[PDB]
């Protein structure tokens, strides 16, 4: 599955595990 | 003496920053928002779950006449038949076979296992912060809880702070909530007494041992044909198992700024949303004058490879001429770079080396170390990595 993030975040809960956080750069 | 900064409302991450009194020696700082807990105010109107529609037994007359009577039952529904004729073993209940005249009744009343499985509806108003701050001054570090108003202080045994108001309000809850097993939804509820069939709320009671149990959830009765007796009865189905089924997902998958929603009490903990302005009354004891703490004569910046990259990607040396051996902080004094230490040991003679982190492609940031300030210049580099698991310390100015 194709998720954009944003500057901001975003967290991803799969199944019953701990909910990660990512952030996305500025990497143009 | 009072200081007032304004810390952005991120918890996990540390705020650096420098006091500047007058007359003496620069002290540093580090505010930390450990824990950041929403709670709005509840009041339970109603709980709701799955109802039991018990069915009283049916009696007869065997051919007298017989009449309705009001109940306060939950949707008590009450129909006068005529002529059964019931048979249970021998055929023969009643005679004067004419005109048997039969009563049914039913109404509705919670299940058993209403006591865990239930659906509790809440209306929430404008909701308070308090917020749990870790604050560092020096050497000596204190922890201390207070409430966002800008009107209740904190305090920790020398200290006094004063948090809020907040700069933009929000709140992830609706005007509607409902409680079920823990999860938190938005879903708009009818109001009391305006119950709806097939839909949530169809049974309402203040409590689950109250007895002002009131709903209506369309029980009508049908004559029987059956020589057996047996009272027919046919319901729209119950809603809260429908609402169930139609559920959706909950606020703790929802919610907007990524925050943990928490029951008993209905509450948000660490939601980073803003920016919050405290102000700070530092006692004048850990305050130390300008004799005491040495001061450097001139220093000069030599930066190292930068990456404006979420991370500490960046190293830069400092030299610095001093004439006594000392404890120094550090800090970067505009709003596009932090560093990842707020003090350091310094020589008479020699150089440090230093680590900061910053958004901006360029690099024009101001260092200072015991007052006096200079310069760095500098490229950042595009950074090799996409998505780093550390959140961005720092916020990107307009066209800067
Ligand atoms: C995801 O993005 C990549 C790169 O554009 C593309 O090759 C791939 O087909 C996409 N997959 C989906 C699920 O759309």
């Amino acid at each position: 599955r194709n998720f954009s993030v944003g500057r901001e975040g975003l967290e991803y809960v799969w199944g019953n595990h701990e909910p990660v956080r990512v952030w996305a750069q500025e990497s143009a | 003496f009072e200081h007032a900064t304004t810390v952005p409302n991120v918890p996990g991450i540390p705020y650096k920053a420098l006091v500047e009194r007058a007359g003496y020696a620069p002290l540093n700082l580090e505010i930390t928002v450990v824990s950041s807990e929403l709670t709005p105010s509840t009041n339970k109107e109603y709980v709701t779950c799955r109802f039991h529609t018990v069915i009283p037994s049916p009696q007869v007359k065997c051919c007298g006449s017989l009449e309705c009577k009001a109940s306060s039952k939950a949707d008590y529904t009450c129909r006068v038949f005529g002529g059964v004729y019931p048979f249970m073993w021998g055929g023969a209940q009643c005679f004067c076979d004419s005109e048997n005249t039969q009563l049914s009744e039913a109404y509705v009343e919670f299940a058993p296992d209403c006591t865990i499985d239930h659906a509790v509806a809440l209306k929430v108003h404008t909701a308070a912060l308090k917020v749990g701050l870790r604050i560092v001054y020096g050497n000596t570090t204190a922890h201390l809880d207070t409430f966002v108003n800008g009107v209740t202080p904190g305090s920790s045994r020398d200290l006094k702070v004063i948090a809020g108001p907040i700069s933009a309000a929000f709140s992830p809850f609706d005007h509607k909530v409902v409680i079920r097993k823990g999860l938190v939804y938005n879903y708009d509820f009818p109001e009391y007494g305006a119950m709806k069939p097939g839909a949530f709320g169809d049974i309402q009671a203040s409590s689950l041992d109250a007895t002002d149990i009131v709903a209506r959830t369309d029980i009508r009765l049908l004559k029987p044909s059956v020589k057996n007796i047996h009272v027919p009865y046919t319901q729209a189905v119950s809603g809260y198992e429908m609402w169930k089924n139609n559920s959706g997902r909950p606020l703790q998958e929802t919610a907007p700024f990524g925050c943990k929603i928490e029951v008993e009490p209905l509450r948000a903990s660490n939601c980073a949303y803003g920016h919050i302005p405290i102000s700070i009354d530092i006692p004048d004891a850990a305050f130390v004058r300008s004799s005491e703490s040495p001061t450097i004569l001139e220093v000069s910046c030599t930066v190292a490879d930068c990456i404006y990259s979420a991370d500490f990607g960046g190293s830069l040396t400092l030299q610095y001429k001093a004439d006594r051996e000392g404890h120094c902080p550090v800090h970067s004094h505009s709003t596009t770079a932090v560093l990842k230490e707020a003090t350091t040991h310094v020589t008479a003679v020699g150089s440090i080396t230093l680590h900061f982190s910053t958004s901006s492609p360029q690099a024009n940031f101001i260092v200072s170390l015991c007052g006096k300030k200079t310069t760095c210049n500098a490229e950042c580099k595009p950074p090799a990595d996409h998505i780093i698991g550390e959140p961005h310390k720092v916020d990107q100015e307009f066209q800067a």
